[PDB]
RNA sequence: GAGGAAUACCGAUGGCGAAGGCAGCCUUCUGGCAUAAUACUGACACUGAGGCUCGAAAGCGUGGGUAGCAAACAGGAUUAGAUACCCUGGUAGUCCACGCCGUAAACGAUGUCUACUAGUCGUUGGGUCCGGACUUAGUGACGCAGCUAACGCAAUAAGUAGACCGCCUGGGGAGUACGGCCGCAAGGUUAAAACUCAAAUGAAUUGACGGGGGCCCGCACAAGCGGUGGAGCAUGUUGUUUAAU
């Protein structure tokens, strides 16, 4: 996720671009997900809820 | 009031200045609705300032202390997920004045001076300078405000 | 905090008072931040197409910090009665306290 | 030093930013638990970007002049850090997010029931 | 540098497996399935009491291992209390080998195997044709007829029928006792009675309620001004006192 600010570049834009860039690795989902632990069931449950979700659009 | 914008009363200019600002204060001090004997306070302590500063115009001199008084910083009670954490917001341009001038009369309310008039004008020539309870009172404000700065 | 033990169409005795007096103590126990009680104990009716059953009746009006609850009960005998109320008043005591304490986190 | 890393250890409760040299020896430091901020105000984007600017100024005495930033963490201070370094004289080099993942590694803590 | 455990992304009402289950990658050994055509056997089938096998997790035995997590446990908070939830730690266990254990909301709360009965849209592995069409074995979302107390099911039936097996006969007592059998143990499995009560249940309806959600209003709060609560007196009530108050 690194962001190679350029030369007479605003540190608001690049930072607006480093923020752009995280969510494109998605570093703060994976964080996320290691919060605490996620029995199997309860992951099972959460993916069959979200596939249902996506299959009714 | 979960509803409109209710308008705002039109207040009258005092006689003798001809000034809301001064009509405002008037009615500040005024209690019980004896509107005369406030603005006789008022125009004492007044008179009072300008006799002992020496100045001509003592609507512009008091222009000049409400201006120095009111604050630019408030701090109200937010609740983000049952918690009571002060946010530093910017009073709005018509409670400024409000606060100032309540902070005014009662900061001279509590002065050891005979009458409210010499009270009132105590208070008048200290917060013009700076000094006295009102100034207290606000920089008392500004330290909360300045000491959050944090939320928001 | 206060407690009032008000007695309407009916003598309120030395047991009465007592009987009152054990249950409030029991619940000032687990909750101390009341302010105030207010029993009021009354034979609100005769019975007289029913026998009974609601003749007597015991209310108790506490007052706490921000909120007033109040309870009620009727009953054939004035002690049944004064219990029952004892225990919904202790009932909402605990609901009003639980909700607080989980007002924090 | 004239080129050094900035290394933003961001978290939930709190933000340390650490200034070191290229080979990681470390030059200045500065924390938000560390700047008159406990408890609630220590988790904010504001205490983070005192701490940097106590840290980064701190460590422009050895001559630091290009910095370039590591963050690392999902705390709320960790771009308010940033923009506290940049906007202090610093000349930012990158800005790296390098917070670690595990590939289902140890196992995570129990979950709160709160 | 040491060590253990798990395998991010891929990842998918995706796949494989009889279920239980099974995710980095590579090799070795190995089971089933799906698919095209030809040849072959020629009823070799279905189901199945007992029986046997396999069978999550926890647990047990022995010997290893031990990073993280974490029963128990220790402390800190919260609280009236708090043998909890929250925090800091933490041993068994979780991991390996070989044996037990034989139980789960082991669920689709739906036995297996056949045939037949509108349709529509996805998706996985094939196949055949001309990017589409048809067909196959799964795996999903709908939706007729039909069925259902209703909810709903509906070619993956809870429809229409057939074969065999298992089970129920009011709720408690009780999946308990006793007796067998199994187990190192924990325990499992098979399985009553006296007594007790007239209900216990399912689905749905109208409300009411929620420390469920959404939207809105009222001096409800907020922003203000003035009070009550303290003093003295007026007045009403409780109580007490009285012949009555």
């Amino acid at each position: 996720p690194a962001v190679k600010v350029k030369e007479n570049e605003p540190v608001d834009i690049a930072i607006r671009r480093f923020k752009r860039a995280c969510e494109k690795a998605g570093v703060l989902s994976d964080v996320r997900k290691r919060e605490f632990y996620e029995k199997p069931t309860q992951v099972r449950k959460r993916k069959k809820a979200a596939a249902v979700k996506r299959y009714k659009k | 009031p979960r509803r409109r914008v209710v308008a705002t009363r039109e207040i009258l200019p005092d006689p003798k200045f001809g000034s809301q600002t001064i009509a405002k204060f008037i009615n500040h001090v005024m209690s019980h609705g004896k509107k005369s004997t406030a603005e006789r306070i008022v125009y004492g302590a007044l008179e009072t300032v300008a006799q002992k500063r020496n100045i001509e115009d003592p609507v512009a001199f008091f222009e000049d202390v409400l201006e120095n008084v009111r604050p630019m910083v408030e701090v109200k009670a937010r609740r983000v997920g049952g918690a009571t954490y002060q946010v530093p917001m910017e009073v709005r341009p018509s409670r400024r004045t409000a606060l100032a001038m309540r902070w005014l009369a009662e900061a001279a309310a509590k002065r050891s001076e005979k009458s409210m008039a010499l009270r009132l004008a105590g208070e008048l020539s200290d917060a013009s300078e700076g000094k006295g309870n009102a100034m207290k009172k606000r920089d008392e404000v500004h330290r909360m405000a300045d000491a959050n700065k944090a939320f928001s | 905090m206060n407690v009032t033990i008000r007695g309407h169409h009916i003598t309120v005795t030395e047991a009465m008072n007592n009987a009152v007096h054990d249950k409030l103590t029991k619940i000032a126990r687990h909750f101390d931040q009341i302010q105030s009680i207010q029993v009021i104990l009354s034979l609100d009716n005769s019975g007289a197409s029913d026998g009974g059953q609601k003749s007597h009746k015991a209310e108790a009006i506490m007052r706490v910090s921000g909120q007033e609850m109040f309870v009620q009960a009727l009953e054939d005998d004035m002690y049944k009665a004064i219990n029952e109320m004892a225990d919904k008043l202790d009932r909402q005591v605990s609901k009003y306290k639980t909700r607080l304490e989980r007002n924090k986190v | 030093v004239s080129e050094g890393i900035a290394h933003i250890h961001a978290s939930f409760n709190n933000t340390i930013v650490t200034i070191t040299d290229r080979q990681g020896n470390a030059l200045a430091w500065a924390t938000s638990g560390g700047q008159g901020f406990r408890g609630s105000r220590k988790s904010t984007p504001f205490a983070a970007q005192v701490a940097a600017e106590v840290a980064g100024k701190a460590a422009q005495e050895y001559g630091v002049k290009n910095i370039d930033v590591l963050v690392k963490g999902p705390g709320p201070g960790r771009e308010s850090a940033v923009r506290a370094l940049g906007a202090l004289g610093y000349k930012v080099n990158s800005i790296s997010d390098v917070t670690p993942i595990p590939h289902n590694g140890c196992r995570a803590p129990k979950k709160r029931r709160v």
